[PDB]
């Protein structure tokens, strides 16, 4: 389900990325 | 246009503090309506306070009734009608006790073949409805209220 | 105080000629039971029903077994089973012991998935899709409560059996409000998905989440500000035969964390009615509420117990568009509802009308979106919903609602009801409920939209009247017509005698039983019966249908 440059700082934008 | 803000609470000022008794009180019924009272302001008290005088909320017999409202062309259920009726009285301490209810209305689709997931949806419903039972029996405060100063 | 109650009889189209044969039994004060021979004439055989009432600290329990050694319908129409024995098991449980232990059980279990459409309707339904068995233990505190529940079902269509079942399960609540301005909650869960078949994925699940809300009162308005912090973990095996088929793969383990922003706000104003009925009260209550939730794909986790859920006036403002943690849409969305009540001169409210829209600024995606859709609207308004509860006397009252999709480019479902009650002795219902053909296609499976008995929908009229006679008799009826195929679908009629001691009752009812798809259509059953006893008992009268009356004021 994560994508390839999926970061954890970024849980408000869509797919983390 | 004679509309107007509102200008009295919606719970009355007689019963801005009053204490809330039931059988059940750790149940859902009872923290949701403490939750309510809690929302408008009013100070609840302990069930053994020595503070006399003030009204005092009973919760009575809460019901939830899962029945069918519609049916398919092979008599298999296709809406599942709940209802909770939620009975209790408001005792104005040296005056009168009155009663007041509450109903509740939801439906919903059955489908078997997610049983399961059909199961915690109606389990999400019955957590909606306490809160509905919560909020008629809130609005049902002025009524009794005003009816207090019709015994005169 | 022991002894043989008096005989019950009846006869129906799928029994023949029946027979009971109760026999009381006092146990203890606390406890009592119950022995019915239940001779069947078609199955030519006595059904053994034992029933079992208890009262005790943990709570109220009912227990009831039902046995048929053999039976020669089940023989002749499965000629090929070893036996042909037919049992039900029901037990009912509900207590709360100390103030703080809830105990709960609801168990059904039925030896084949055609029981209920061919025996009495005690404890089940004919309408009933499938069987309960539900076991739960719960510890619950002022701000505290967990709850360690077994969750079974018994799926009786033959089309297919593969129902999940969360045997462990764990609900956790921590409540801590008055936390300076804000309020907190936290909700934990530990689930165990089991399927019947052997060749379905098992999961664990774990989920956590924290919230905290701000909220803020007046007089006239209330703004609540929430922030929710869901976090689950899936581990997944036996998940070889989903991947050997599918092309979207169920991963081994996964785990997904979101954030959630919801705000709610309502205002109230009131005016005097002083044109139309002086003294009354006017109140316009307007209510907006911001969802945000972001997009995670969820393509790699099976679906175990999420489900699209309505969406009424009150589920307009609901955070969540699926049923249970499996499912959760992407959300960018602003809702609007605007209820109107009416107070006559003592508080008393009379009139309520609610109406409300959501709209969507990015489409609610959950990255496995497989619902049929009638149309491609994807944003804007695009959901509408309305109620309304009129009490026009004291012994007058219409209920109403409806739901408009422009996905479904329909009104997805509708009813509405209105009642004169006089007493419990004496009234009258009409009501309606219509489910649309599009809203099945899009809800319910694939087979639904195919199927003859589930394609066309619902279009239900349904009238109940009942009427005292002589205050000694009660007569009682009800009519529920499908206008879709023009078809009755449950009728019946009451009459009973209630003297001093004794009372005698005798039902009708004509109902849907089943669907013969040999030649495609609807199979009846037809029921004739009196029992006796030792008010005019209208409201149990009733209840004695597959379409059983309540009250709507
Ligand atoms: C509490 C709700 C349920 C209602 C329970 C009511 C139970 C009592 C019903 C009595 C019905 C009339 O029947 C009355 O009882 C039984 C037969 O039934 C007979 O009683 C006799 O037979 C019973 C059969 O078990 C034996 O216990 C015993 O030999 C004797 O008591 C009485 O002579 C008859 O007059
Ligand atoms: C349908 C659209 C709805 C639009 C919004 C609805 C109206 C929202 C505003 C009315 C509610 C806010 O009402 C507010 O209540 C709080 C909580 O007691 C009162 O008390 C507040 O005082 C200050 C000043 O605002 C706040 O910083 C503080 O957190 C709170 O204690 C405020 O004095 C009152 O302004
Ligand atoms: C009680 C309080 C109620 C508050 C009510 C108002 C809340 C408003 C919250 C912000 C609304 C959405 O805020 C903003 O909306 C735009 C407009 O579509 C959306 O933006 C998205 O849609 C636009 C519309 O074509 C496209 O450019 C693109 O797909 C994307 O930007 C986002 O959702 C967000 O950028
Ligand atoms: C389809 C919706 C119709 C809504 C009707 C609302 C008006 C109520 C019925 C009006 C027609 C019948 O007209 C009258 O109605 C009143 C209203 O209670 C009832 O009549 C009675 O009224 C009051 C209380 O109700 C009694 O104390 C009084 O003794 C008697 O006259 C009877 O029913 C009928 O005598
Ligand atoms: C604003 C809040 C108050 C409104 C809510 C209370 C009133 C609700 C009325 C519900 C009762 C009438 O129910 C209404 O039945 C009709 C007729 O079957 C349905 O309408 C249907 O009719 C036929 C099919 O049968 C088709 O030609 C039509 O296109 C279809 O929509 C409506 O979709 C449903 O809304
Ligand atoms: C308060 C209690 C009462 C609430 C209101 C109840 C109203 C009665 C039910 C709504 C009307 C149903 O009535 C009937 O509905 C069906 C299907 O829905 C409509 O549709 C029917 O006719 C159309 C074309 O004529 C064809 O597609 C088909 O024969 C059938 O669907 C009928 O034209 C209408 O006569
Ligand atoms: C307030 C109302 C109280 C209920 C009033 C009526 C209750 C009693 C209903 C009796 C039902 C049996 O009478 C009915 O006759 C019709 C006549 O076609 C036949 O029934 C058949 O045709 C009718 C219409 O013609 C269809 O609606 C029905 O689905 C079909 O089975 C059956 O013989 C029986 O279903
Ligand atoms: C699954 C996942 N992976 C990353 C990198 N980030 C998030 C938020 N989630």
């Amino acid at each position: 389900a994560c994508k390839k440059g999926c970061d954890w700082l970024f849980l408000w934008h869509d797919d983390c990325a | 246009c004679g509309w107007h803000l509102r200008d009295t609470t919606q719970v009355p000022s007689t019963m801005k503090v009053m204490i809330l008794d039931s059988g059940d009180p750790n149940g859902p019924l009872s923290r949701a309506v403490r939750n309510q009272l809690r929302l408008n302001g009013v100070e609840l008290l302990d069930k053994e306070t020595t503070r006399k005088d003030v009204p005092s909320l009973r919760l009575g017999k809460v019901s939830i009734a899962k029945d069918t409202a519609s049916v398919f062309r092979n008599g298999q259920t296709a809406e599942y009608q709940m209802i909770m009726t939620v009975n209790a009285t408001v005792l104005i301490p040296g005056r009168d006790i009155y009663p007041i209810s509450a109903k509740v209305f939801r439906s919903f689709f059955d489908n078997p073949q997610m049983a399961l997931a059909k199961d915690n949806e109606q389990d999400m419903i019955v957590k909606e409805m306490y809160d509905r039972a919560a909020e008629q029996l809130i609005r049902k405060l002025p009524s009794i209220r005003a009816a207090d100063i019709r015994s005169d | 105080r022991s002894g043989f109650l008096i005989p019950n009889a009846k006869y129906t189209t799928t029994n023949y000629f029946e027979f009971y044969l109760p026999y009381y039994w006092n146990i203890a004060p606390n406890m009592d039971a119950t022995i019915t021979p239940h001779y069947m004439h078609r199955r030519g055989n006595i059904m053994w029903e034992n029933e079992f009432r208890y009262l005790s600290q943990a709570g109220a329990g009912l227990m009831e077994l039902d046995y048929l050694p053999s039976d020669k319908v089940y023989e002749d129409e499965h000629p090929n089973d070893d036996s042909s024995r037919r049992w039900l098991f029901y037990w009912n449980h509900s207590g709360v012991m100390d103030q703080v232990w809830r105990f709960n059980v609801d168990y059904t279990k039925v030896s084949d998935p055609s029981y209920f459409n061919d025996f009495d309707n005690k404890y089940g339904s004919s309408t009933d899709g499938y069987a309960t068995q539900k076991f739960s233990v719960g510890y619950a505190v002022q701000n505290f409560n967990a709850t360690v529940s077994t969750k079974q079902f018994q799926v009786f269509s033959e089309q297919n059996t593969s129902s999940y079942s969360a045997e462990p399960q764990l609900d956790v609540n921590y409540y801590q409000n008055d936390v300076g301005p804000f309020d907190t909650r936290i909700y934990g869960q530990a689930v165990h998905f089991v399927n019947t078949r052997d060749d379905m994925p098992e999961a664990t699940r774990v989920h956590l989440e924290p919230t905290i809300n701000l909220p803020l009162s007046n007089n006239w308005g209330s703004i609540n500000t929430e922030a929710k912090f869901l976090a689950t973990h899936y581990q997944q095996t036996n998940l070889d035969w989903y991947n050997s088929r599918n092309t979207t793969k169920l991963d081994e383990s996964v785990n997904r964390v979101m954030p959630q922003f919801k705000v709610d706000g309502k205002m109230v104003f009131e005016r005097d009615m002083e044109m139309l009925a002086p003294g009354y009260t006017q109140t316009l209550e307007p209510r907006a509420q911001y969802l945000y939730v972001p997009y995670r794909d969820q393509s790699d986790i099976y679906n175990y117990d999420s489900s699209l859920l309505q969406s009424d006036y009150s589920g307009l403002f609901r955070d969540r568009t699926y049923g249970g943690l499996d499912r959760i849409a992407s959300a960018n969305q602003v809702t609007t509802g605007v209820t109107s009540r009416i107070y006559d001169d003592a508080a008393v409210e009379r009139f309520n009308i609610s109406v409300g829209q959501i709209y969507y600024f990015t489409e609610s995606r959950t990255g496995d979106d497989n619902i049929t859709w009638e149309n491609d609207d994807k944003t804007g308004s695009l959901v509408w919903a309305g109620d309304t509860y009129w009490r026009i006397s004291e012994r007058w009252g219409l209920r109403g609602g409806i739901q408009y999709d422009t996905r479904l480019d329909n009104v997805a479902t509708s009813n509405s009801s209105i009642e004169y009650r006089r007493d419990e002795d004496r009234l009258v219902q009409l009501n309606y409920h219509y489910a649309s053909p599009e809203y099945i296609q899009a809800t319910l499976p694939k087979y639904y939209s195919t199927a003859e008995q589930y394609k066309n929908g619902i279009s239900q009229v349904g009238a109940v009247a009942s009427r005292p006679i002589a205050d000694r008799w009660s007569i009682v009826g009800a009519y529920y017509y499908d206008t879709n195929a023009n078809k009755q679908a449950d009728s019946m009629l009451g009459v009973q005698y209630s003297s001093c001691c004794y009372a005698i009752r005798v039902g009708y009812e004509r109902k849907l039983n089943g669907w013969d798809n040999d030649k495609q259509h609807a199979v009846y059953d037809n029921a004739i019966g009196f029992n006796i006893e030792l008010g005019l008992g209208t409201q149990e009268m009733l209840r004695s249908n597959i379409l059983p009356y309540q009250n709507t004021l």
